[PDB]
């Protein structure tokens, strides 16, 4: 991907369902897209200084830091 | 300061 990125602060994979995962710190959204067509959605949209992001696949949760003042 | 850059 190279559409509508301003800083990819961090990536993580679901291997199970292919798709890859991210954080923009500029958009301030989480994104999530898939490897087999290049289908793309902000799944996350209102964040400030989000970091961190991770995803448990068999447990179905994902995981996010913001360190914003109320972090 | 916590920023990447």
């Amino acid at each position: 991907t190279a559409n509508r990125l301003e800083s990819v602060e961090c990536l993580t994979f679901d291997w199970i369902s292919r798709n890859l995962y991210w954080t923009d710190g500029g958009l301030k959204s989480v994104t999530v897209l898939r490897l087999a067509d290049k289908s793309r959605r902000q799944i996350i949209s209102n964040l400030n200084n989000p970091r961190s992001i991770v995803v448990h696949p068999t447990a179905g949760y994902m995981f996010l830091s913001d360190w914003f003042r109320p972090a | 300061x916590n920023x990447x850059x």
